[PDB]
């Protein structure tokens, strides 16, 4: 019975609020019906209907008929729409997780000489620092976008 | 990583919950008709029976 695990199984997205608020409230109605009505068929006082009414015969043939089987508005559990669902919703967004946060401290376990670290190191791993330092020059912006406001420039003046 | 781990657990809780909630509504549903069915039967015999 998950009450606080219920309100944000969803994700960042508000949409699924108006499925959830529908779920919770006919679960909700439904357990309430079932404690508010009697849980037994009728009582069905025969024994003083029977030489009480008028007509003969009448109150007896009434509670033979009632007291066998009669209909009721009830279903059958062949339209599963709901359990078709259940398989396909496990199999995009529970067995997405075993791929995606699988995946997802190797920072750290790669460890760290950024004391000694060569600028042709970078040049080896980043061919894009390459390429933005040369079309840099091309246009001829010798300044450094950023770089002053973190690092001091130690000019003199 | 820990909001896509919690995800999976209430992915698979939520779609287990939904069958569960279309059979209870139907179990109900039956529970009530019946029990109104059977309460009216009583009702009009005993109302019957006193103005008798």
């Amino acid at each position: 019975l998950d009450w606080a695990k219920v309100i944000s199984s969803l994700r960042i997205t508000g949409s699924t609020a108006t499925q959830l608020s529908s779920f919770k409230k006919r679960n909700d109605e439904a357990r309430r019906q079932l404690l508010e009505l009697q849980s037994q068929p009728t009582e069905v006082d025969f024994s003083h209907y029977r030489s009480v009414l008028k007509n003969t015969s009448v109150i007896d043939k009434i509670e033979s008929y009632v007291k066998q089987y009669k209909p009721v508005k009830i279903d059958a559990s062949k339209q599963l729409q709901v359990i078709e669902s259940f398989e396909k919703h496990a199999m995009t967004n529970a067995k997405e997780t075993e791929s995606l946060v699988s995946k997802e401290l190797d920072n750290i376990q790669s460890a760290r000489p950024f004391d000694e670290l060569t600028v042709d190191d970078l040049t080896k791993i980043k061919p894009e620092i390459d390429a933005k330092v040369e079309e840099m020059v091309k246009k001829g912006k010798w300044d450094v976008p950023g770089y002053k406001d973190r690092f001091g420039n130690l000019n003199v003046m | 990583r820990i909001d896509s781990v919690s995800q999976l657990q209430n992915v698979a809780e939520t779609t287990k919950v939904l069958f569960d909630v279309s059979k209870e509504t139907v179990e109900l549903e039956s529970e009530a008709f019946e029990l109104k069915q059977k309460v009216e039967l009583a009702h009009e015999a005993k109302a019957v029976l006193d103005s008798w």
